[PDB]
């Protein structure tokens, strides 16, 4: 698959907040031109494509599969943030623990798993 | 087998409605005709990292009550626990081990969550820092269940500090997800019911209204909530000049209904005068009592399939 | 009766092989079946003049686990207790004749035999300073039996502080009073098993070995004890390098036996990476819940004639 | 420039802690194949190149001027390693601080500039 | 103009040879014919975020005995300052307003090369942490000086807790850089001089060996440096056994060259035998009184381009 | 003689127009020109009931700077004064007999002006409770007239918290006995600049207007004056999203006037980001500097009768 119409800035935090460069897979990417990423032989769901989302707020999602186009995800918010960001609330019990931050989208606010504090968007970046 | 039946008790969010109904009901039968045997051979864990004396009497009574047996602690300072380095995860996972229930109060929010996520056994929320108390809720519901002999429809006024006054959050929100109950605020202008609370009010098609008096309302009121108005939120002319128009006394009941009864959360300070106290609608200390029945419910329903009379 | 009806436990030197695999024995038929009458209308003093949360709850849940009920104390910061002047021998005496046997923790060694000399009533050490803590090596025991079907002819592997380290010292020598277990020591050259606890090694006919790392044995080892290595022993420049070597990831595990089982004696801090949690081999969280069974039958053996299992 | 030899895993580690994806100038990446960077229009010097060494050993650094190599910087450890990674000492006062990280590059270990302990250039990392 | 002039003292490592004789030498001066107006309307600062009483009134005394006055304060509880959330940084360019020099003892590492970076005035490292103390060394040096006659050819023995006693590895440092010392190390195994301080000597063409016992050496040996073999670095059996031979008392002393000098940093329990004294042979109490006229050395070249008689 | 000279200091509000502009003056003047021996053989009582160490320090050095001497205490923690029955009017009439003038820092409001009943020695307020801190309005003065060379015709902006920020409240009536300063206020809705001020602000005639950003009115601006934005006031979920809107980057000042200065009381902690610390605006350190010279010459004028400069 090959993710486009990534903010200049906002897509090098894509590869390190999501570890894309994690499988033996071969990865190419590209910094201003609005970032670029490409990735060589894996598979994600439409599910998965919209935790992007939150970083990337209108940015289309192409797959490769057999040297050209199959299918094009566009993005919405998706319901869940499972360990993207940390929570912004100083006292929460998720800081020093073995636990994965996570927050529901609900005005587009961020509400903590945990402390259950509700935080803006923007906030939590 | 009742709907908690195994399980975690952390947010009144998280509490239905009908589930609300049954702690209350379980909570008047445990009161009124006592089942002492109900957690025989049963061993609760009482774990406050933050010292919370009235709370922690209540669960440790209302075990006991039940026939259940008690460890735990009463701060962390008093600990050798949560060191240096130490998880809270890895203290929740052991003491769980312990136990067949786990109950805590932490000054962290969240921490009941990230307890429940590392113990095999229920945990009861004790009170998550500024987050979630639920048993508190419960016993507020009780004691307005047991005096008004009813959740729907009840006239309440919620007094004092409404702005971080999380306990009237809590029984604001769990008393719209029954009928037809009109909601009267009294604070001052700084000390405003939240704009998110009103929120779910109106999603929830529950009336409420803002006064400037608390003698104002009395005649139309079945249930009085009084918060403790903390001298933190202003500086001392502010406060001074604020607080009188926030204390009840028993001259505010004159026109009060028979069924009026006045509910504080305790601590209380100069908020409710001392001449209250004597008037037929005191009911604060009964509902400090009305703790233990509530957690005695709580900790029932959650280790019985069903419960007997 | 049984060999330890109505003796004393201040140390792991004085309880035989016979008397060890008695307790853990017991340990484990009480897991199976516990019985919640067996200390019924006994009372058991719990006095923790030195704070020791997961051991205090451990000895409490085992006491009420057996129908016996607890007095007490978890730090000697809130007692009145050996104040200015008055003896720890005059303090022993009043509490131990309140009750049926007396459970407690120390910070001075020598603590539990100057107890047992005042005590009319069985004492248990729950620790003694940097003395004796049996309980803890006979839950150590009890996990290995639980996890192994016996403690004799098993490699096990020690980790860590072996220096000063109390708890693998006391296992050690509890396992060397049993037939041709081979020890493993790894540790920083400046935390080696000590001098004379190998030469009474030697004296038990029993197969030692250094070893440079974690990884190494694992292939041919059935327990692994993790210890912690404190940075007291050292400074900062020294700790950040010597500490790599004794951190156990689930990577060091991948040549593990299915028979392995990771024991710690709590808390870890990061010897143990989270990751191990999951993997088939840890044990520490079941090891610490083994605590209230080891002293469950310790109790139970040291109060019942005979366990009429 | 472009730089050549980097280990798959540590190649990711350079955009991000030197921030190689600042400027307006394009910048381009591929991991796997060991990973690689291509940056478009700008400069830098055999010194700043060196910083690097430290996370990738031997690794070619090539230059474009005008379509086609002109120079081949081979990388060496340097004196210094100016805010690259945090102290291994946790006491240290460039911990909370306003200050920028350093060591000195002495067998090859690593010495704060600030509590003149000295760390093996593994456990820096 | 000298070379320290206006110059910051963090680290032993950056005085050079000449420097630390020219420190000595000017020591020497303002202690035999004192200059109380080098400092005449020169305003110190003096603050011990971690308390140092001893080093605290030397620092003192010599900026007053100097013309100074002094500003500051003593530990860091006794001060509103480095809250929550305020840097050091923010700290000490605010206070190195106040001053003409910055004089300052932290817990931390590196605590002075910061403060030297964010201070327009010349900062004095009174201590930063386990890392640098030079006014420690300057007086140890100047007291050597002092007695000796001078630095360099000297045979000197250290004695005790070699391996963290970081006041040793300066000063073996510091004599390092003259001519023809040859030293003398009488420790634990457990406290050997560290390998990587003993690879400078070994640069620096400087004869060491070890020897079993003080006795040994006392013939040969023109200073004999005791530190502190504190109780923290084994625990008690070992203590016990290994401090008998690492205690000076006056009868080891029989054998002094008559002008061996004796020297402790301080403070000093069971270390040094009170029979030592009375000999004369003991200059640990004049050697911290050299404290001050060491300080006085450096404030003075600091601020003073040139320093006359 | 001066208008000040054996005055009191206890308010900014007996501080006329006249009185603030020669105190500038003076600070001014002695900044230039030091004056080392006008305190010469003067005492000077320095008690800080309450910790206030960048007051204590500034206030210490402006004494010595001066040619005084200096007696006192940092914090009450360690004082023997004032304890169990024992009036502050005794202590001060006990300890103001000592010296020639009486520096007091206090908790309690009004302690200042007590002080002057029971000093015969001219007393001044170096802060008491949320009541004054006169000496710190007169630093921030100085800095505004050194910096724009005037202090009437000024724009200033005040950023924070203006509600219960007692430092902004006294700077506002200060500059507001000056002619034509239009003031700027910029802070969170809940933390407006009180209705009380503006009304004294009306009665002088001072044009003020509210703005919601910081950036909006920079170029417009000749002194930014940043407070801190404490969270408690609201809470956790209110701060971190009410805090960005009054931090202050470099990027806010893009649009500055040259003459622009930030000014802070300290300390900040991230309410002015390091970023500004290089840029040209900055002058909350020089700010901190001024402590020194605002208290020399209010000293200098409350003690003598002329300023011979
Ligand atoms: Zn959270
Ligand atoms: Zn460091």
């Amino acid at each position: 698959y090959v993710i486009d119409h990534i903010p200049s800035g906002q897509g090098v935090k894509i590869l390190k907040l999501f570890s894309l460069t994690d499988t033996k897979q071969r990865v190419t990417v590209g910094f201003n031109l609005k970032d670029l990423i490409k990735v060589e032989n894996t598979e994600i769901t439409k599910s998965q494509a919209n935790q992007l989302a939150l970083l990337a707020p209108n940015a289309t999602i192409n797959i490769i599969e057999n040297f050209k186009v199959t299918d094009k995800h566009s993005l919405t918010l998706p319901n869940e943030v499972e360990n993207v960001f940390p929570c912004p609330n100083s006292n929460c019990i998720t800081h020093g623990e073995p636990v994965t931050s996570s927050f529901s989208i609900k005005n587009i606010g961020l509400k903590c798993k945990y402390c259950e504090k509700t935080f803006s968007k923007d906030i939590v970046t | 087998a009742n709907p908690l039946f195994r399980k975690h008790i952390v947010s009144i969010n998280d509490i239905s409605r009908n589930e609300l109904e049954l702690i209350v009901k379980t909570a008047a039968k445990l009161k009124e005709q006592p089942q002492p045997e109900l957690l025989k051979n049963k061993v609760i864990a009482s774990c406050f990292f933050e010292a919370s004396t009235r709370t922690r009497l209540s669960f440790e009574t209302a075990i006991q009550r039940l026939g259940g047996s008690v460890i735990g602690f009463d701060n962390a300072g008093n600990t050798s626990l949560a060191k240096k380095g130490e998880t809270l995860a890895d203290s929740i996972s052991v003491i769980s081990s312990y136990a067949d229930a786990f109950v805590m109060r932490h000054p962290q929010e969240g921490a009941a969550r990230l307890a429940s996520e590392f113990s095999n056994v229920p945990v009861i929320n004790g009170g998550d820092g500024s987050n979630q108390h639920p048993t508190q809720t419960l016993l507020d519901l009780f004691s307005i269940y047991e005096t008004q002999g009813r959740l729907d429809n009840l006239n309440i006024a919620f007094v004092g500090d409404l702005k971080y006054g999380r306990t009237v959050h809590s029984l604001a929100q769990a008393l719209a997800k029954f009928d037809g109950c009109k909601f009267h605020f009294i604070a001052p202008d700084a000390l405003a019911m939240p704009e998110y609370i009103c929120d779910e009010l109106d999603e929830q098609n529950i009336s409420y209204a803002t006064y400037a008096s608390i003698e104002e309302v009395v005649p139309e009121i079945d249930v009085l909530y009084m918060t403790r108005v903390q001298k933190e939120r202003f500086d001392e002319t502010e406060y001074q000049h604020m607080k009188a128009g926030f204390i009840l006394s028993a001259s505010s009941l004159v026109h009060a209904k028979p069924n009026l009864k006045v509910l504080h959360p305790l601590p209380r300070v100069d908020e409710i005068a001392t001449d209250v106290d004597k008037t037929p609608y005191a009911y604060y200390f009964q509902q400090a009592e009305n703790g233990v029945y509530a957690r005695e419910a709580l900790l029932a329903l959650v280790l019985n399939e069903t419960i007997g009379e």
